[PDB]
């Protein structure tokens, strides 16, 4: 199948027509997405099969074909870009200054951008085009507005 | 059965549309990977 680096849609034909259930990142021959998009199931790329390699429900992340490769981090000061890939629509960059999720275990960047659920797994990038995390695991605040964590894994 | 389709390169776009605020929120993360607001 296609192994070129880039952003990909994750689709299924199990429901009505072809449905986009999420998005992910191919980098260094490894496919990266959020666990809730695939639930750890195998994927197809053309006639090739991608098998899960690593995953964690609490981080809400999963990698296919190899270990998690994305290790860039938000600098805590600069604007970033969400490369949103909404269902049925072209990939589009949206620039924003992240907010912060403060937790008992430390602080995480967060982006206050609201897209359809099938956009989950879309990458968030720094100015060098490095992926600093994936969009789609977050919360609904007072206003009813959605805010996603910038969710990043660990490169072993 | 799930399958993948390429949608683009991962690059920064100069003069991209700029939007969104920057909230600072106290949150909790449970064993199921769900975030919740702590108030
Ligand atoms: C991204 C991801 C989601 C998913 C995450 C899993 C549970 N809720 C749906 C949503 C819901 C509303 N906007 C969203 C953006």
């Amino acid at each position: 199948g296609e192994t070129t680096d880039g952003v990909y849609r994750v689709m299924t034909r199990r429901l009505l027509g072809s449905t986009q259930v999420g998005v992910g990142v191919m980098q260094e021959g490894v496919f990266h997405t959020m666990w809730h998009v695939t639930k750890g199931a195998a994927l197809r790329s053309g006639e090739g099969r991608l098998d899960p390699y690593w995953g964690d429900v609490k981080q809400d992340l999963v990698s296919y074909c190899g270990p998690w490769k994305l290790d860039a981090a938000w600098d805590g000061l600069s604007e970033v870009q969400l490369l949103a890939v909404p269902p049925g629509e072209r990939a589009k960059n949206i620039q924003t200054l992240p907010g912060i999720f403060k937790t008992k275990d430390g602080d995480i960047g967060a982006v206050a951008l609201d897209y359809p659920a099938g956009t989950s797994g879309s990458p968030i990038l720094d100015k060098c085009g490095r992926v600093i995390g994936l969009y789609g695991n977050g919360v609904v605040i007072k206003n009813g507005s959605y805010v996603s964590a910038i969710t990043q894994g660990k490169r072993e | 059965d799930m399958y993948i389709e390429r949608a683009g390169d991962i690059t920064w776009e100069k003069d991209a549309e700029v939007t969104g605020n920057s909230p600072r929120l106290d949150v909790a993360l449970d064993e199921s990977g769900d975030f919740s607001l702590v108030e």
